[PDB]
């Protein structure tokens, strides 16, 4: 997932360089990737999909609670206790 | 001795006609209540003088205790509310009365005040 602000995390992009292979032996890297995806990877796919199909039944919702400015300390006189809290 | 001699003051009243102006206390006060447990506490020890059984004996005779305490204390907790409100009365009253002994201060925003920073390291 990418639920974030690439502004506020920010990632240069990825440069991958493509495989050029100078050998004629088979890679064990790509095998064993393509087990794992055929093993691993495609099973947790599907239960994250039947997970977020279950989520999607019943969808609510919660808020970043809003603060609002109050007068600080400079402006609080000397011996307020209800303005020196609250600064 | 401070209230003693103050003026308009009968001697030997435990309240006053003055005193009728002010809020009795409630009969639910928690004063009231820790009264009445001291009255049921003394019940109890009494029973464990006298070697009865402590919480089933002398039902009569707590209850009594129970009744004495809660009066007494509802009596004194009326003069201690009127003392108090004596106090406040002429406290205020002298204050009004001294303007230049209780003077008003300027009051000075922590902007304006300035104090010193002891750093702690
Ligand atoms: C069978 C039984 C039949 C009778 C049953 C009860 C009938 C009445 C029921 C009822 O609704 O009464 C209303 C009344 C409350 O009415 P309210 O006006 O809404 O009061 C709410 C606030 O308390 C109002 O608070 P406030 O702002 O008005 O002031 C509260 C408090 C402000 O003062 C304090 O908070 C200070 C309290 C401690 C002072 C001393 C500390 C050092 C010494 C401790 C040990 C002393 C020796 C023992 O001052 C007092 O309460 C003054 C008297 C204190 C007596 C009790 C505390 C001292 C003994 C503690 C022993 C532990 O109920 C009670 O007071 C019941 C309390 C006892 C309940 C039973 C269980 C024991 C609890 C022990 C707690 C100890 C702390
Ligand atoms: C609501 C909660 C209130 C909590 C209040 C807490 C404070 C209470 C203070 C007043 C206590 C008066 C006790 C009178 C003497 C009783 C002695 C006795 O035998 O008792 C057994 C007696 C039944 O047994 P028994 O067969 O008749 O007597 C056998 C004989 O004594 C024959 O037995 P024995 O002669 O073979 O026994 C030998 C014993 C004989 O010696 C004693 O038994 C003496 C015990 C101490 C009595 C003097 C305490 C004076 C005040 C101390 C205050 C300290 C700070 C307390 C702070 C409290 C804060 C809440 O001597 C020794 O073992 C020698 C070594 C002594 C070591 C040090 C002992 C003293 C420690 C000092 C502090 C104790 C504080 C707690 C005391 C609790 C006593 C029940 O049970 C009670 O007395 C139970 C009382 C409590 C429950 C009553 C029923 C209530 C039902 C409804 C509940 C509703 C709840 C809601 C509404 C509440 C409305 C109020
Ligand atoms: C645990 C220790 C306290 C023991 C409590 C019992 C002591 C005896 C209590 C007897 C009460 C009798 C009251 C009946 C009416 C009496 C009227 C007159 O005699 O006294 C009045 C009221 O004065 C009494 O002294 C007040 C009685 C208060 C009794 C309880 C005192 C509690 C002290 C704090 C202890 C903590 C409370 C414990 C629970 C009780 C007016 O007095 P007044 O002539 O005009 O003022 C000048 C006299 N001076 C010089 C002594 C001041």
């Amino acid at each position: 997932p990418d639920s974030w602000d690439k502004d506020v995390y920010p990632e240069p992009p990825r440069r991958t360089p493509a495989p050029a292979p100078q050998t004629s032996l088979p890679n064990p890297v790509t095998y064993l990737t393509k087990i794992f995806d055929l093993l691993v990877d495609r099973p947790v796919t599907l239960a994250r999909e039947f997970i977020e199909q279950q989520h999607a039944k019943n969808r609510y919702y919660y808020y970043h609670r809003e603060f609002r400015r109050v007068p600080d300390i400079t402006e609080c006189e000397e011996k307020d206790i209800l303005c020196m809290f609250e600064a | 001795t401070m209230m003693s001699g103050r003026p308009g003051r009968v001697p030997l009243q435990f309240l006053p006609n003055e005193a009728r102006s002010l809020p009795p206390p409630k009969l639910t006060d928690p004063r009231l209540v820790y009264m009445g447990f001291l009255g049921y506490c003394s019940g109890l020890i009494d029973n464990a003088i006298r070697r009865r059984p402590v919480v089933s004996a002398g039902l009569h005779r707590q209850l009594l205790y129970v009744t004495s305490f809660v009066f007494f204390g509802y009596y004194l907790l009326k003069r201690q509310d009127y003392m108090y409100a004596l106090r406040d009365h002429d406290m205020f009253a002298y204050v009004k009365s001294h303007p230049e002994d209780f003077p008003e201060k300027d009051k000075k925003t922590y902007g304006e005040i300035l104090e010193e920073f002891h750093p702690v390291r």
